[PDB]
């Protein structure tokens, strides 16, 4: 329970692990927000959302 | 779909249907972008020429969000064998591009690595089609989608009577009824994390469907990530 084992390390989707830590990245669409870990759509319709 | 439930209103935006020219749906596919279709290589043999369709819940009533699109490129596999159904997998470049709207929206790909240690390492994931309701049933009318969990890869390979390559992987359930069937091929396999939904495969085959001591198979997608993506930039 390390790093991107421990909850994905806190990152809303992609983890890595670099240089012994964690650095989050986000799919195509998303943009990783200021924490470094969440995703934010950058328009409508981002992928893998379910539309409302 | 066997068993499952029916997709409500929003709920699997990144479902693709292949139409033959007689607009039957014959195959399904996964929405990549607005230009791009995942689906599965031994569909582009079920028919002489065809179409995607996207946005369709119900091919019995026209909701209004339906939009029919012609294939401008087909990119199959150059390693697709007949035979085993191995690198079961093809990209089709629409000659328009999708308008996302309401239940159309593309599905996510993932990151190799974080995929198949987090996504695939998951419960289960998704399938979903218009395929056939039971081995000899008729296909569904409606869009359905079926939670399969995911299956140990040793335990597949004795439960198969064909080989399972590097490429594929299996999901359904031992003996309960529910699993992909005919007409579902093509379709997507998709994982939730956190709300958010990856292509993690494409329906594939199966013996028989729901058949008891058998799995639904499926093309290993992230054994494919970097074929996609040199294939959704020609
Ligand atoms: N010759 C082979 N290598 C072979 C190996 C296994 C099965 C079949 C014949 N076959 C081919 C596909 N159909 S199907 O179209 O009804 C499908 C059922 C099913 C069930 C689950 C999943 Cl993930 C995908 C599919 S396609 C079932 C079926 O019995 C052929
Ligand atoms: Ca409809």
């Amino acid at each position: 329970r390390k790093l991107c084992s421990l909850d994905n390390g806190d990152c809303d989707q992609f983890c890595h692990e670099e240089q012994n830590s964690v650095v989050c990245s986000c799919a195509r669409g998303y943009t990783l927000a200021d924490n470094g870990k969440a995703c934010i759509p950058t328009g409508p319709y981002p992928c893998g959302k379910q539309t409302l | 779909i066997v068993g499952g439930q029916e997709c409500k209103d929003g709920e699997c935006p990144w479902q693709a249907l292949l139409i033959n020219e007689e607009n039957e749906g014959f195959c399904g596919g996964t929405i990549l972008s607005e230009f791009y279709i995942l689906t599965a290589a031994h569909c582009l043999y079920q028919a002489k020429r065809f179409k995607v369709r996207v946005g369709d819940r119900n091919t019995e009533q026209e909701e209004g969000g339906e939009a029919v699109h012609e294939v401008e490129v087909v990119i199959k596999h150059n390693r697709f064998t007949k035979e085993t159904y191995d690198f079961d997998i093809a990209v089709l470049r629409l000659k328009t591009p999708i308008t996302f709207r309401m239940n159309v929206a593309p599905a996510c790909l993932p990151e190799r690595d974080w995929a198949e240690s987090t996504l695939m390492t998951q419960k289960t994931g998704i399938v979903s089609g218009f395929g056939r309701t039971h081995e000899k049933g008729r296909q569904s009318t409606r869009l359905k989608m079926l939670e399969v969990p995911y299956v140990d890869r040793n335990s597949c390979k004795l439960s198969s009577s064909f080989i399972i390559t590097q490429n594929m992987f299996c999901a359904g359930y031992d003996t309960k009824q529910e699993d992909a069937c005919q007409g579902d091929s093509g379709g997507p396999h998709v994982t939730r994390f956190k709300d958010t939904y990856f292509v993690t495969g494409i329906v594939s085959w199966g013996e028989g469907c729901a058949r008891k001591g058998k799995y639904g198979i499926y093309t290993k997608v992230t054994a494919f990530l970097k074929w996609i993506d040199r294939s959704m930039k020609t």
